[PDB]
């Protein structure tokens, strides 16, 4: 029984197929803000 | 590596020629304080005034 942790989430799309791609790379990501210390965040809003 | 539960026990701090820091160990609800003073009994450093 194995396990592993993906430490960061930076980041973004990787349209390369999933047996090739790195960890930290999601398959889609909308309105995300992969910062340095904090990972995924919402992008800050549009004031008017 | 954060996979299994690391049951922690008795961390230790070594120190050069000074002292009297305390130490505050703070769990969720415990709050133990490990106060410390200068030298051990019978040491040549521990004096009745120095």
């Amino acid at each position: 029984l194995i396990s592993q942790s993906i430490k960061n989430l930076k980041g973004g799309i990787s349209q390369q197929p999933d047996i090739l791609r790195y960890p930290d790379q999601g398959s889609r990501q909308v309105n995300g803000w992969s910062s340095e210390t904090e990972g995924l965040q919402k992008r800050p809003p549009l004031v008017f | 590596e954060d996979i299994g539960r690391l049951q922690l026990r008795r961390a230790w701090v070594n120190y050069e020629n000074s002292g009297t820091f305390d130490i505050y160990v703070e769990n969720q609800s415990s709050n133990w304080k490990y106060t410390m003073a200068g030298a051990r009994l019978g040491s040549n450093t521990l004096r009745a005034g120095r």
